[PDB]
């Protein structure tokens, strides 16, 4: 289990995808041209997980950049690490999807999907032992949501034994007050429940709330929100990119974090929370389990943790971490299910992220995530009851029953979380 | 002389195997390149150490051992370490993708890709033997490879080597140093499928070894290196009778005769004393009575359980060092005047004793002090049922909700295999209750 | 039938075509199969100028479709602030209730249109109005943890 193929689709997908590569290239000592300027062997030990080694000792990201809008390619290219990507890996359409999931999934998106799969095949055949795929996208637009989910199903058909992981950005009217976004998100969640093994839910509602109320940024920009996303993405991929006591991979993460196949939506968290430009182990364990530090707008104290993985980064006593993690579990005992013994796993990595001596990243599989799905479901139902803008979707060949099926599957998912929240050991 | 082949499966089996073979070399006087100056017969021999080591025409003493893992990182450390020239290069077998902590991947889908190669390499070692007695198999219960691949291997060895004995050294899981949430499932599934195919199994409870490292060796946070060094000292004490001259447990059949009254209750408890920190180099030397009494203290056991709550069916005391036989007899006589030791009414109420007069060897870099006398007690007690009950309860909590079962069914396993395995464990718990 | 063409012009935002059709006798209060009028469609698709001209030519500001939706419910749901203000100035019933028990306040609150919530409250929207499941707009804010909305509804 070594190589991961990364795919970034649509505007959000490419924006957060580019920031991810900038942040992890800096951690591994890779500069914008692909040369290694680092001072530690631990940076190169698992470099092949995300980068290919090209001639001249240059490291190239194993990344595919996809969009129906051509303009996104220009913004990516103009970025600091914009020239590090393989030019043959940019697959871009002529006209975007206009925030329409049906255009992304059935018409414009379906015309470009075979071209993307050709590039996926060439990157996959170049792998010694491919683990699986990582996709970055939003669920509120048309390309990342509609075309992204179509791409997931097609990759799933050609590589059924590999892991499919997504970083999926959930919409909020606080960041984008576009009323068709609950339709695009609900249609996508129906696809992700069936076709992904693990999904990190990154919620624009939570990102806005952290920026506005905790960091005191009066008018949060996408750069402010993406600073939290990039810190989270660095944190959750730590055990894939550095040696550590565990030989972690995407399949061992899924086997240990997903007790029921449909409940594979994680709530990530991060401590310390910081703004652009601008702790002890007990403080990090406490902040890490606080609702204000979650990247999904859900209160974990309204549900129960099925499983948790925590990664501490920096120089610290592993004995101290073991004791503080045992303490949080004893005091917060009513927020963990009692029928999954030893359901909290901790990892410590010596290399901290940029600008911090110590950090903690949390990955929770909590039943409180039903609050996120309920928020989207209520908005979807308010719009769908009045059939508002439904012709924009049915005009692209979609059937009205697909909306009903997506709504019913998301309400069934909420009921499944409630079922395990109320279950007892006896 | 009758040969023994050791098989090390998965990360725990391989890492414990590396520590064991290092200690065996130091005990026998074998250098890291395989040269043994004290061996006067070059190119062959029938000495007791030849049960574990073959000899080449150039005087190289090679372990009769196979290391197997479904991924290569752990075995790669053996291939490049201090003892890299000791093993047969073809004896170190690796796949490319591991069992992802899933018994079903180890047994049914990934494991099937390398099983025939492992059996052909074992046959090459078996063909070099004049009188193969059987196999020592080292593995974890919790790992996907240690659980699933070991069960598949033991099933095939029973068909290809029908009359040969099979002994296991199995690592029983602990929360303190665990890898996976599903280890209770892997542990029950491998126990059910291997039960018929194993003649005697020594379980090593990682929590027991962890507590001994913390309490006796003053190691604040023990790592696998600290656990494995202590485990290797205990394993050496158990296998010494097969590698040196002696009168107790001289072959694999005798382990069954002495310790296993009935086939299914084949899990002896090991206790070892004294365990003293290397920082106490000038420690007072403990007498035969003191180390013998320490064998009946639950803190020195390899498995956490209370033998005062159970009954004994067999008890063997294996001493190493400056031990006078009359002092052993006197210490045992005192021990028999103690209410805490009860034997079942159908076994002779006696202790079997073996003495090897060479003290234990300590490895450079280890955590143990040198001692003049040490003892390993092997007993078959019904109190070991407490370890199975603890594991069965963790299995039941998750299985009642069918948590994680989809990962096993998705890798070629039928859901009914979980119920069949759990029913066999309920029968095993009742087998101990029926004895006492 | 000019009523069917006026419904299409109002949805598509064809301002000149709306004026020509009305001048030729088109029914300003024509309905489609679901009871939607040209004013409902202009308010849903955000055509402010068409909303103003239909109101100066006898459009019923409180017309309801088969599901009880008024043009104000649809403007509040979709988030057209300026259209909400024009409808209220022309006598739209701020507390009109549809077949689901929703008022325009409930829809603006669910969709997060906070400026529209403020306007509705200033025009007398009833904070105690319950939908068919017993929920007021304040209950929706508490149940979904929308602190920004809960703060506005408490003012
Ligand atoms: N956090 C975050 N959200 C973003 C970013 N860019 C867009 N979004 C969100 O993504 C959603 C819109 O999807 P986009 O990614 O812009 O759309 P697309 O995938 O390009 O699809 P079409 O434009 O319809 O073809 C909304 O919820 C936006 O708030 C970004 O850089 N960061
Ligand atoms: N004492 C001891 N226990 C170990 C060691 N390595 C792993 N373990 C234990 O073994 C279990 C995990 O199984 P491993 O042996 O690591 O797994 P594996 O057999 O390689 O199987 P997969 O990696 O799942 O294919 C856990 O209970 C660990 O605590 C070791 O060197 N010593
Ligand atoms: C809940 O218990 C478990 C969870 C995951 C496990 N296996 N692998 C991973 C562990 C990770 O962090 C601890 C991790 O960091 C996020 C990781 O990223 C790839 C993989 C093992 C567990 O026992
Ligand atoms: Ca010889
Ligand atoms: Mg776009
Ligand atoms: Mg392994």
């Amino acid at each position: 289990m070594r190589e991961i193929v990364h795919i970034q689709a649509g505007q959000c997908g490419n924006q957060i995808g580019a920031k991810f590569w900038e942040v992890i290239s800096d951690e591994h000592g890779i500069d914008p041209t692909g040369s290694y300027h680092g001072d530690s062997d631990l940076q190169l030990e698992r470099i092949n997980v995300y980068y290919n080694e090209a001639t001249g000792n240059k490291y190239v990201p194993r990344a595919i950049l996809v969009d129906l809008e051509p303009g996104t390619m220009d913004s990516v290219r103009s970025g600091p690490f914009g020239q590090i990507f393989r030019p043959d890996n940019f697959v871009f359409g002529q006209s975007g999807a206009g925030n329409n999931w049906a255009k992304g999934h059935y018409t414009e998106g379906a015309e470009l999907v075979d071209s993307v799969l050709d590039v996926v095949r060439k990157e996959s055949e170049s792998c010694d032992c491919l683990q699986g795929f990582q996709l970055t996208h939003s669920l509120g637009g048309g390309t990342g949501s509609g075309m992204g989910t179509l791409l997931i199903s097609k990759i799933r058909e050609e590589y059924p034994d590999r892991i499919m992981n997504t970083f999926s950005v959930m919409p909020s009217p606080k960041v984008s007050d576009t009323v068709v976004e609950p339709y695009n998100a609900t249609l996508s969640v129906h696809q992700l429940v069936e076709n992904t093994d693990e999904t990190y839910c990154i919620d624009n509602e939570a990102l806005y709330d952290i920026c506005f109320r905790t960091l005191k940024l009066t008018t949060p920009t996408y750069g402010d929100l993406n600073h939290l996303v990039s810190a989270t993405m660095s944190g959750v991929t730590t055990c894939l990119r550095f040696p550590g006591q565990l030989n972690a991979d995407l399949r061992k993460l899924a086997v240990n974090m997903v007790p029921f196949p449909r409940l594979h939506f994680f709530m990530p968290g991060f401590a310390p929370l910081t703004s652009r430009g601008s702790l002890t182990v007990p403080e990090l364990t406490q902040q890490m389990f606080d609702s204000k530090n979650m990247m999904a707008a859900c209160d974990p104290r309204h549900g129960r943790y099925l499983t948790v993985a925590a990664i501490f980064r920096g120089r610290m006593s592993m004995k101290e971490v073991d004791e503080q993690m045992l303490n949080v579990q004893n005091k917060n005992s009513s927020y963990f299910v009692e029928w999954i013994p030893n359901n909290v796993k901790t990892a410590v990595c010596d290399i901290p992220p940029r600008g911090l001596k110590m950090s903690a990243t949390f990955i929770g599989n909590s039943t409180a995530i039903q609050e996120l799905f309920k928020r989207i479901s209520e908005q979807f139902t308010a719009m769908f009851r009045r059939k508002a803008f439904l012709h924009w979707y049915t005009g692209e060949g979609m059937d009205e029953m697909e909306f009903t099926e997506a709504e019913s599957n998301m309400n069934d998912l909420v009921s499944e979380y409630q079922q395990y929240q109320d279950a007892t050991a006896d | 002389m009758r040969e023994c082949i050791s098989i090390h499966v998965g990360q725990a089996g391989v890492q414990i195997g590396n520590a064991c073979w290092e200690l065996y070399c130091l005990e026998h006087g074998i250098q890291p390149d395989g040269q043994m100056p004290s061996d006067k017969t070059i190119g062959g021999g029938d000495d007791s150490f030849n049960t574990f080591f073959s000899e080449t025409g150039a005087g190289k003493h090679v372990p009769r051992a196979v290391f197997v893992d479904l991924e290569p990182t752990v075995i790669d450390e053996v291939r490049t370490g201090t003892y890299r020239q000791l093993f047969h290069p073809e004896q170190l077998i690796t796949g490319k993708e591991d069992a992802a902590n899933n018994y079903a991947r180890g047994h049914y889908t990934i494991g099937k890709e390398i099983i025939d190669l492992v059996l052909d390499r074992i046959r090459k070692l078996a063909d070099q033997c004049t009188g193969l007695q059987g196999f020592l198999v080292f593995h974890s219960f919790g790992g996907g490879t240690g659980s699933g691949f070991t069960s598949l291997l033991m099933e095939r060895l029973s068909v290809d080597y029908g009359k040969k004995s099979k002994l296991e050294f199995s690592i029983y899981p602990a929360p303190q140093v665990s890898t996976a949430v599903v280890e209770p499932y892997n542990s029950i599934l491998t126990t059910h499928t291997t039960l018929e195919h194993s003649d005697c199994a020594f379980m090593v409870d990682n929590e027991a070894i962890y507590d001994i490292c913390r309490r006796n060796l003053d190691i604040e946070r023990p790592t696998y290196t600290n656990l494995n060094r202590l485990i290797s000292q205990i394993v050496s004490s158990i296998t010494a009778s097969l590698r040196f001259d002696g009168a107790l447990n001289v072959d694999l059949t005798e382990f069954q005769t002495n310790l296993v009254p009935y086939p299914r209750i084949h899990f002896p408890l090991a206790t070892y004393a004294p365990v003293i920190s290397a920082e106490k180099a000038y420690h007072e030397q403990l007498s035969v009575a003191e180390i013998t009494n320490a064998c009946f203290e639950p803190a020195n056991q390899m498995v956490k359980c209370d033998p005062r709550h159970g009954k004994y069916m067999a008890c063997c005391l294996l001493y190493r060092g400056d031990v006078v036989p009359k002092d052993v007899n006197a210490a045992i006589a005192t021990i028999k005047t103690k209410r805490s030791i009860q034997f079942v009414d159908w076994c002779p109420t006696g202790f079997k004793v073996g003495i090897n007069y060479q003290p234990p060897t300590v490895v450079p870099g280890g955590d143990l002090a040198k001692v003049q006398r040490a003892v390993c007690m092997l007993s078959n007690t019904t109190a070991i049922a407490e370890a199975w009950a603890r594991l069965d309860h963790k299995f039941d909590l998750m299985y009642a909700k069918r948590a994680f079962v989809h990962w096993y069914v998705g890798e070629g396993m039928e859901e009914g295999e979980f119920s069949e395995a759990r029913e066999d464990m309920a029968a095993l718990e009742k087998d101990y209750e029926e004895v006492g | 039938d000019l009523g069917k063409k006026l419904l299409e012009a109002a949805r598509a935002g064809q301002d000149d075509e709306v004026r020509i059709l009305m001048a030729n006798g088109a029914d300003v209060n024509a309905t489609d199969a679901s009871g939607l009028t040209p004013l409902h469609l202009a308010a849903t698709y955000g055509h402010l100028e068409i909303v103003e001209v239909l109101l100066k030519h006898g459009a019923d500001v409180n017309a309801i479709d088969i599901m009880g939706s008024t043009p104000l419910h649809l403007a509040a749901l979709i988030g057209h602030l300026e259209i909400v203000e024009v409808l209220l100035k022309h006598g739209a019933d701020v507390n009109a209730v549809d077949t689901w028990g929703d008022t325009p306040l409930h829809l603006a609150a669910i969709m997060g249109h906070l400026e529209i919530v403020e306007v509705l409250l200033k025009h007398g929207a009833d904070v105690n109005a319950q939908d068919k499941f017993g929920k007021t707009a304040f209950d929706i804010s508490i149940d979904n943890g929308n602190e920004d909305l809960a703060e506005i509804l408490q003012k």
